[PDB]
């Protein structure tokens, strides 16, 4: 009766879905009772403080458990033959072989081998002792408490901001380019130059001597003079032992390319020059805008003047500032699109260009980080389109958007959905056709009749980047071109000696299996956008339901009439796209994991012969590498992979349980729950015990969300157990 | 039709009971084998669940040519007990022992 | 059975909920002590099986007794104070029943 | 050798894989009498196999390090190096038949729209009209570009929409 | 060294038992 | 006079929320009274509910 | 059941290529296809596919190739029937190919 | 309770009232159609939202229209 304090209509619900929807539309602030736009913005501001405080508390917990139950100081001495430690295990349910099986890494109690990569990230930014990590945990715990105080105090009425303060898009986009991105990257270069560079050279720079230890031996005179090349005179040698001064080097802002020869990682000197350069460019781009000083540029004038005539984009970008600034789901959709793309960018560029010392030797760390940020990017990219669909129902106004790009998008929505349908249908037809063709050829003992289309277009890009394996000799693999010649002192030879190494992940050599699986990835991307764009554009209406905007974003159906309207809502079209999203990210991580397993084992031909046909994916990757996984426990005993043997089944159990909410739908279950209500209300001495919420079955939208949640959790837990065990068992 | 609620409610109960006390035995064995505790499992070398009733029926159907079917020269099959018929070097039929895993799969 | 149900404490209206909770507690105590003491995780030790099977049983009685007061604050014998007296009587009676199970070993 | 490749008549993994398949067929053949019906079919399988290897080496297909023929799907690397029969010739040998079927079905729909009830001649196909459109659809790209020059290929915004 | 033997039963058996209790009592409260 | 289209003229629908928007049917009767939706149009195209006829107003109606 | 039965005894259907059992190697893949294909029908619903059919009926209207028999999405109890039929086919034929490729080889 | 609104596209063929399993709907005099009658929803407290009314409405883009709102013990269709 009380628990949805935000929803007085849910508070009058005598059933048990009062609890389930009090938990589920609690953060849909716009649908709360008595909500105004000012209280909306105030609750969102406090919510962002809560998210920041949780992120800092989480990082401080990582730091504290590494400093306390980990072997970071032991890992610094030997980062190749020592496994990292996440946290100790206190499980009273263990037996003695389980206690003795999880003791490794040089510890005494049972421990977990961390695959989050945090030792490689902390060791390259200057952490060497546990006392450097306790200070970080205490600092981030203090900053998390400060953000909890801030989220409490900016809700207090002397400190509650106005409605007009949140709609200052001009000042926010000024300050979050100049200050939050440029000054922060300049300060991170200040951390790299002052702390990470001398600690990589073996000189301790802590909080006691950073005002007394020069980063450069003639420091701040070449910056004020003009000869900035003095900051790049002596880099680290090719015999540099990391963390010591054996062939150290003295430069702070070098520009080399390629990798450190020991750590197989990016040099910290040109990572410093990287963050310094993009700090300068972010400061220049952040003094572009006109807030309160007369000079700059205005968001109200640039938008409604970029309109091309003669029916090119219609009325162009006329009327967007009334709808970008007023809508939060449009801003959240653009923000999620940007974050989900640059998260895929983080994932693609942290395996090929590993930024951290002794990363890409720890293979399980690399697989976990890639698969982690790729699923994070897949969920964030499907939520970009989800909030883009919430925009068209809740926020879109056609009379405010007369003729702009956002109305022309809805005007030819059928052309968009039909062309995405064509591209997805073409890609699936021919990708499945060539895979089934190669399977039929492998079955009949004739591998030569396979369609093995060579990836010509991407081998040309590798050869234009300097990979001399294919002989296209176009720009950087040609020794006579101008793009080759005008960078031989600047950044090229380390990059050319790093590509042509066939043992890093920097531009792997590719063949017909990589053709087929990049077209599988294109199938997945175009089909996921087919489902998401079709859900965003038909969110307001269709010929089956011309008033879909009248029912809102999430609703079950419109009944059995008009042929039947199961899954008609835009929520239910996000819903079906999460399956194709998990499919797509599963394809990219199957492909990443198996090409890297065959790379790390040595036999890239074992991939190149088997990845051309789906039986080779089934038995040379799934069947083959899940041996030591499933042998985590057996009647002979158990080992340290048994926790991944359990979770691999645990993920198989949640996944199938999702199908119970997916295949069986509500109304079978309400009829079962009514017989259970009968049995409880007619049982002797159980009549005394009576509920407060009337038991009903889960609603239709709720059944979708619960089945999708179990599907995704079982999907992620199965592949995480398989990935970690399959990599860290043989390595 | 006038006590379908009683029928479906008691069958709901016996399905939930059979689900816990059949599949939770497998989850228990998974957990004990994963927690390094193979003695606490449900097996023949552990907590035993012997199918006493089916084993008794196997004994009576193997001893049926003795006194309950006196004109049978052998038992009606070889699964009840005895020797094995071997044809061409391969086993045609041999006796079938029923143990703890047989109990768990029959439930 | 209308005659048999007029005997067990949950239907005896003319008796107090304290004694009702006490008889329910001692009548469930040596019952629920059984599966912890006969087949628990520490069975094959003839010192600790009867100790752990009683300590876990008394903890489960404590869980049920907290859970009764949780039900009593949820729902409101059928009063807010009568169910609290029932919960306290069940705590005392169930721990007494687990101790009585440890006595009759 | 276009992209790290090699001619199949030059590579040795291709010949080793031919000898591997013929070795499997030979040790399979060694069980039977030389004139029996399985041995004739096994030797015919060997003859088709050797003819397949000879005609894949003859057409200049490119093998890889695996010893398997590859397909260069780019004109200008297929036209310049003589690989147009890999993809570039069947990418029009397909599209003639694809636009053929897409034109025959189009004209069968349009020639049955203007009748009493069209749907009865879509479950019960008018076979003389179907075979007339099957034969006279042979010059479909000609008729397709002559229909595109009118604007009678497309339809204007008489089409059915929802709420733009 | 006694911290994982004390904080882990509190966080999993005691403080969720508060959270199974106090967050459940808040559900069925009669609105005044 | 008889307002609306004639007894059997082909017509085009301008109701954007209709199933037969921009789609051609036959007028079968026009009601001559103060009815809001007098023009009765029968279609060969049936809708999702299986109905081939609908009433329309005078502004939602244009010939050919 | 995962290791010693599914993983261990699938070791003859997965390497059956280049033999007479290789059709069992194909159907084991193909029935893994059809089964999962059924999950498109079981999990989704009609009001999605009817609107997708609207968006491609527009494309067939634009190129004058709309059929006179109007494309509809499958019915609710038709899509459930398609899903359960493809689910049963893809599971039973998977087990068919697994069983026969196991037992023709090692039996 | 659910929100059951009707609209002036009603032809008065009273099929939503016969289709209604809960007597939410009833026919009211009106002068916008030939049948001289239009529906009404006086009893939307008893509505469950099962939308049998708008499986029976013949008018294109249905004249009756149920909007699923808050759920009481009558909107959830409970005998308990
Ligand atoms: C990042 C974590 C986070 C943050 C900052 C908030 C923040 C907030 N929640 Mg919230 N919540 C969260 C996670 C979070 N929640 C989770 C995981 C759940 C369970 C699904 C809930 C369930 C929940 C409920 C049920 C309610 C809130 C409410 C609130 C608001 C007080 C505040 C804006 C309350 C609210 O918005 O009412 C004004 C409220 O009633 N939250
Ligand atoms: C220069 C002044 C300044 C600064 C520094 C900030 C800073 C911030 N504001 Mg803010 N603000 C300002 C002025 C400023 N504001 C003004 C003037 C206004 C009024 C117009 C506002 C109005 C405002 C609102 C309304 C909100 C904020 C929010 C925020 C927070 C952003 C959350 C986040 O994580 O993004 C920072 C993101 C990053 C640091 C990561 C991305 C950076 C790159 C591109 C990614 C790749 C590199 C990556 C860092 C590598 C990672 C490696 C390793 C660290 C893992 C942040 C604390 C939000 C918030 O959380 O509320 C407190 C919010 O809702 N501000
Ligand atoms: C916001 C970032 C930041 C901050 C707070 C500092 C702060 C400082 N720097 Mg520093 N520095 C930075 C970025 C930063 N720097 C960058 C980006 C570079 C590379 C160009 C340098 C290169 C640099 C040199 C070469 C020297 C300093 C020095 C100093 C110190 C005295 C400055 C007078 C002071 C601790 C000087 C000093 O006293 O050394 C300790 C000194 O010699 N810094
Ligand atoms: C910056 C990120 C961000 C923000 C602020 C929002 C904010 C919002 N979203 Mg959005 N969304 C996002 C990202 C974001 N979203 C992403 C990435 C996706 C894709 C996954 C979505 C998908 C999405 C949908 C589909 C919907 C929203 C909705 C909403 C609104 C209500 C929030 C709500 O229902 O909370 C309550 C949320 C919950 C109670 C979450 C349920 C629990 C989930 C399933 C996690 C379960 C995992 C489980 C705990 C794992 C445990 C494993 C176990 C074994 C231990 C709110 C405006 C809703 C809306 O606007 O309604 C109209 C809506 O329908 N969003
Ligand atoms: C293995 C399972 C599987 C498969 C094959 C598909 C296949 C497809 N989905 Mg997906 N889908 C799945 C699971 C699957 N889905 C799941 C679990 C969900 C969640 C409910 C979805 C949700 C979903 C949505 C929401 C959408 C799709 C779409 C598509 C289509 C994408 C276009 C394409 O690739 O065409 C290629 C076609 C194929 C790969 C299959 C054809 C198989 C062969 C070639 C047909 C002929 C074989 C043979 C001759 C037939 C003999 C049969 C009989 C006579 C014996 C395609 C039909 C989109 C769509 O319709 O795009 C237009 C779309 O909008 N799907
Ligand atoms: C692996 C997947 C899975 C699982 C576990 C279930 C589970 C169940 N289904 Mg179900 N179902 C599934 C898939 C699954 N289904 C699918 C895919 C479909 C699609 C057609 C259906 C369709 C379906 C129907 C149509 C029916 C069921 C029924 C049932 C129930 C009968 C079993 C029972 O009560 O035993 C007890 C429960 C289990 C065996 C589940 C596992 C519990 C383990 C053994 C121990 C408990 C956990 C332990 C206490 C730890 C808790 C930790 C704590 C933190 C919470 C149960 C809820 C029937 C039902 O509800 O009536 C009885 C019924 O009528 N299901
Ligand atoms: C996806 C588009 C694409 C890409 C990436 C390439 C890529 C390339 N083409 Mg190419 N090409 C394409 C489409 C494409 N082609 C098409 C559609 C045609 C017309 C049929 C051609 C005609 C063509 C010729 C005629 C030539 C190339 C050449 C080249 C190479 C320089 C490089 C490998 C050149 C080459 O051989 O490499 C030096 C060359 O001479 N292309
Ligand atoms: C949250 C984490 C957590 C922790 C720390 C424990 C801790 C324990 N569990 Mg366990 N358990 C948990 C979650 C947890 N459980 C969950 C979620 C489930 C359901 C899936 C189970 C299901 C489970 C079973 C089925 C069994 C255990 C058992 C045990 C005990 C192992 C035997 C041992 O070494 O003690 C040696 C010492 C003893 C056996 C003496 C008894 C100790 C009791 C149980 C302590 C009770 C504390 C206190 C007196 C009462 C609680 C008060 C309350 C306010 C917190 C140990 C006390 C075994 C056991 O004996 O416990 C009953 C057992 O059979 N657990
Ligand atoms: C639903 C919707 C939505 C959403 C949307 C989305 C989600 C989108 C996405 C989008 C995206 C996701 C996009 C992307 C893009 C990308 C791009 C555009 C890229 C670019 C790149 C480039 C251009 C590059 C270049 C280069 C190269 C080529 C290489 C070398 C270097 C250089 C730089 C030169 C919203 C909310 C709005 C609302 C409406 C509707
Ligand atoms: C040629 C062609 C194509 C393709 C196709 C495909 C791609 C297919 C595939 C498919 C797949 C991808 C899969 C499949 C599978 C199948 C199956 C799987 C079947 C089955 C059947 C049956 C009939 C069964 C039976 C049985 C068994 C065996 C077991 C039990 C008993 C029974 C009797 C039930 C294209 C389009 C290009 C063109 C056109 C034509
Ligand atoms: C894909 C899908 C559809 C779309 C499926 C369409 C409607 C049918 C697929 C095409 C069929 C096979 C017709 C195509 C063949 C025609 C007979 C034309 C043949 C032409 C030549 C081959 C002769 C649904 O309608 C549906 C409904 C309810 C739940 C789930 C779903 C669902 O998952």
């Amino acid at each position: 009766k009380l628990f949805p304090k935000f929803s007085q209509g849910l508070a009058q619900d005598p059933t048990t879905r009062r609890i389930w929807y009090g938990l589920a539309m609690a953060h849909d602030f716009e649908s709360h009772d008595g909500m105004t736009e000012e209280n909306l913005y105030q609750k969102i501001f406090a919510s962002h403080f809560g998210q920041l405080s949780i992120i800092f508390l989480w990082t401080s917990g990582n730091l504290f458990h590494v400093a306390w139950q980990g072997n970071f100081e032991q890992w610094v001495t030997d980062p190749v033959h020592i496994r990292p430690i996440a946290h100790a295990i206190w499980d009273p349910h263990f037996g003695q072989p389980a206690v003795e099986a999880f003791t490794r890494g040089g510890a005494s109690g049972p421990v977990n081998i961390s695959t989050s990569g945090v030792y490689q990230w902390w060791y390259t930014i200057g952490m060497r002792t546990n006392q450097d990590l306790y200070v970080g945990s205490v600092f981030l715990a203090l900053v998390s408490a400060i953000f909890l105080f801030a989220g409490w105090l900016h809700l207090q009425p002397n400190f509650q901001p106005s409605l007009s303060w949140f709609k200052d898009a001009e000042s926010r986009l000024n300050h979050h380019l100049s200050g939050l991105f440029g000054v922060s990257s300049l300060a991170w270069t200040g951390h790299l130059v002052h702390v990470a560079i001398p600690e990589s050279r073996g000189q301790h720079v802590g909080w006691d001597n950073f005002l007394s230890v020069l980063p450069h031996p003639q420091g701040l005179t070449p910056f004020f003079t003009g000869n900035w090349a003095a900051y790049a005179q002596s880099p680290d040698t090719a015999s540099h032992v990391f963390g010591t001064a054996q062939g150290s080097g003295q430069a702070i802002l070098t520009f080399l390319g390629g990798f450190h020869p020991q750590t197989q990682s990016l040099w910290l000197t040109d990572m410093a020059h990287h963050h310094l350069a993009i700090a300068v460019i972010f400061i220049v781009a952040g003094h572009m805008y006109r807030t309160n000083f007369g000079i700059g540029h205005r968001m109200q004038a640039i938008l409604e003047a970029h309109t091309p005539p003669s029916g090119s984009l219609g009325a162009g970008h006329k009327g967007l500032f009334d709808t970008v600034n007023n809508s939060l789901h449009f801003q959240l959709g653009l923000a999620l699109a940007s974050v989900g793309t640059i998260t895929s960018l983080v994932a693609q560029h942290m395996y090929s260009l590993p930024p951290y010392a002794f990363q890409a030797i720890d293979f399980t760390t690399q697989a976990a980080l890639y698969t982690h940020h790729q699923y994070i990017a897949g969920f964030i990219m499907c939520g970009a389109f989800a909030h883009g669909a919430i925009f068209f129902i809740r926020d879109y106004d056609p009379e405010q958007n007369k003729g702009n790009v956002l109305a022309r998008m809805l005007d030819h929505k059928e052309a968009l959905i039909s062309h995405l349908s064509w591209v997805s249908l073409f890609l699936g037809f021919h990708t499945l056709g060539l895979y089934v063709h190669n399977d039929v050829m492998q079955a009949f003992g004739t591998p030569e009749k396979q369609i093995l289309i060579e990836p010509v277009f991407a081998q040309w890009i590798q050869a234009a980047h300097g990979k001399a394996l294919y002989g296209f000799d176009f720009l950087l693999s040609s020794k006579t071109s101008a793009a080759f010649a005008n960078g031989q002192s600047l950044w090229l030879p380390g990059w050319l000696d790093a590509i042509n190494n066939n043992q890093n992940s920097l531009f792997l050599t590719i063949g017909p299996g990589d053709f087929l699986v990049h077209h599988a990835i294109a199938l997945g991307l175009h089909t996921t956008t087919l489902i998401l764009v079709k859900g965003a554009l038909d969110a307001r209406g269709s010929k089956l339901m011309p008033d879909k905007k009248d029912f809102g974003y999430s609703f079950p159906c419109d009944g059995p009439g008009r042929g039947g309207t199961c899954d008609i809502s835009a929520y239910d079209a996000f819903y079906l796209a999460v399956f194709w999203m998990l499919n797509t990210i599963g394809w990219v991580t199957f492909y990443w994991h198996w090409k890297h397993l065959t790379l790390w084992q040595g036999n890239v031909a074992q991939f190149d012969e088997s990845s051309t046909y789906l039986m080779g994916w089934l038995r040379d990757y799934l069947w083959l590498n899940s041996s030591q996984l499933i042998n985590g426990y057996n009647p002979f005993g158990m080992n340290s992979l048994s926790v991944w043997a359990w979770t691999f089944l645990f993920g198989h159990l949640i996944y199938a349980t999702g199908f119970m909410f997916l295949i069986s739908w509500r109304g079978y279950w309400q009829e079962l729950i009514e017989t259970l209500v009968w049995a409880h209300e007619k049982t002797p001495l159980a009549n005394l015990v009576y509920w407060k919420d009337k038991p009903v079955a889960l609603s239709i939208v709720q059944a979708r969300l619960v089945g999708l949640a179990h599907f995704s959790v079982g999907y992620i837990f199965t592949y995480a157990a398989f990935l970690i065990a399959s990599t860290s068992g043989r390595f | 039709i006038r006590h379908r609620d009683a029928i479906i409610s008691h069958l709901n109960w016996v399905c939930i009971f059979l689900g816990f006390h059949s599949f939770g035995l497998y989850i228990h064995n998974d957990t004990m084998s994963a927690l390094g505790r193979p003695q606490d499992m449900f097996s023949d070398t552990a907590i035993q669940l012997q199918p006493v009733f089916a084993q008794w029926i196997q004994n009576t159907h193997f001893l049926a040519p003795q006194l309950t079917a006196p004109n049978a020269l052998a038992a009606t099959s070889l699964t009840w007990g005895g020797d094995l018929v071997a044809v061409g070097g391969k086993v045609a039929m041999m006796p079938i022992s029923l143990g703890t895993s047989d109990f768990m799969v029959h439930h | 059975v209308a005659t048999y149900l007029s005997n067990l404490p949950a239907y005896r209206t003319g008796v107090a909920p304290v004694l009702r909770g006490v008889e329910i507690g001692l009548a469930h105590g040596f019952l629920l002590a059984g599966p912890f003491i006969k087949l628990g995780p520490l069975r094959n030790v003839p010192e600790t099986a009867e100790i752990a099977g009683s300590l876990s049983a008394a903890g489960l009685v404590l869980i049920l007794a907290l859970c009764l007061s949780i039900y009593g604050s949820a729902q409101f014998l059928f009063s807010a104070d009568g169910w609290s007296e029932f919960a306290a009587g069940f705590l005392v009676g169930g721990e007494a029943g687990v101790a009585w199970a440890y006595v009759c070993t | 050798d276009i992209a790290g490749l090699t001619p199949c008549s030059e590579s040795k993994a291709y010949a080793k894989l031919e000898k591997k398949e013929l070795k499997t067929l030979e040790k399979r053949l060694k069980q039977y009498e030389a004139d029996s019906a399985p041995a004739v079919a096994l030797k015919a399988t060997m003859e088709r196999t050797k003819a397949r290897f000879a005609n894949y080496a003859k057409a200049g297909l490119l093998c890889g390090n695996d010893g398997l023929p590859h397909l260069i799907a780019d004109p200008g690397l297929a036209l310049k190096y003589g690989h147009a029969g890999e993809v570039f010739i069947p990418t029009f040998g397909f599209l003639y038949v694809a636009g053929y079927i897409g034109y025959v079905g189009r004209q069968y729909l349009i020639a049955v729209k203007g009748e009493a009830k069209p749907t009865d001649k879509e479950i019960i196909i008018d076979v003389p009209l179907a075979t007339k459109l099957a034969w006279q659809g042979a010059g479909w790209p000609l008729a397709a570009v002559q229909e595109l020059q009118r604007g009678t290929l497309l339809e204007k915004e008489e089409n059915i929409t929802v709420s733009p | 060294s006694w911290a994982p033997s004390v904080f882990v039963p509190l966080t999993g058996l005691v403080l969720p038992a508060i959270a199974m209790a106090t967050l459940f009592v808040y559900i069925e409260k009669e609105a005044p | 006079k008889e307002v609306g289209p004639k007894r059997g003229s082909l017509v085009k629908i301008l109701r954007p929320e209709s199933y037969w928007f921009n789609q051609v049917g036959k007028v079968v009767s026009v009601d001559q009274s103060g009815v809001r939706y007098p023009v009765v149009v029968r279609f060969e195209n049936q809708n999702y509910a299986g109905v081939t006829t609908n009433n329309y107003a005078l502004d939602e109606v244009v010939a050919a | 059941w995962l290791r010693d039965f599914l993983w261990a005894q699938s070791s003859q259907v997965i390497q059956s290529y280049g033999s007479a059992l290789s059709a069992y190697g194909l159907i084991f893949l193909g029935a893994h296809f059809v089964w999962a294909f059924s999950l498109m029908f079981l999990f989704s619903g009609r009001g999605y596919w009817q609107e997708l059919i609207e968006s491609i009926v527009w494309a067939h209207n634009k190129l004058k190739v709309a059929p006179a028999i109007q494309p509809r999405a499958l019915s609710i109890t038709q899509g459930r029937a398609v899903g359960v039929a493809h689910y049963l086919l893809g599971g039973i034929a998977t087990t068919w190919s697994f069983f026969l490729a196991r037992i023709i080889s090692v039996g | 309770a659910h929100i059951v609104k009707i609209y002036d596209t009603c032809i008065g063929c009273t099929q939503c009232v016969r289709a209604c399993p809960l007597d939410v709907l009833e026919m009211v005099p009106w002068d916008g159609c030939k049948a001289s009658q239009m529906a009404s929803a006086p009893r939307t407290e008893d509505c469950v939202g099962c939308k049998r009314c708008e499986t029976a409405c013949p008018t294109d883009f249905l004249s009756v229209r149920v909007y699923l709102g808050s759920e009481s013990t009558r909107s959830m269709g409970l005998s308990y």
